[PDB]
């Protein structure tokens, strides 16, 4: 194989440091129209569950 | 943190374990055939006719 790439695991392990990937149960998007995306998380970060 | 919609991805990498096949592909090792029944050595006429 001629194409290749050098791996580099960048980014520290953290919650919102993860990129987010989105699906939709009603179809494909095909047009992002002014969709305000907002990601919420729990206040307690000390218990692992 | 506006979380805009990014572009479509180019492709897909998929990582999975590969099996090792240095063992298999060898010559087969079957169960050895049981021998056919051979006559025992040292068989003699034990019965002699009376008189």
């Amino acid at each position: 194989v001629l194409p290749s790439a050098r791996w580099q695991y960048c980014g520290a392990p953290d919650g919102s440091q993860r990129a987010v990937l989105v699906q939709f149960s009603n179809g494909k998007l095909q047009s992002p129209g002014n969709m305000r995306f907002t990601l919420y998380e729990n206040k307690d970060s000390t218990n692992p569950r | 943190g506006g979380l805009t919609c990014a572009s479509a991805p180019q492709g897909t990498l998929r990582i999975l374990e590969g099996p090792q096949q240095s063992l298999s592909g060898s010559p087969l090792q079957p169960i050895p055939a049981s021998p056919p029944p051979q006559i025992p050595p040292g068989l003699r006429p034990r019965f002699c006719a009376f008189g």
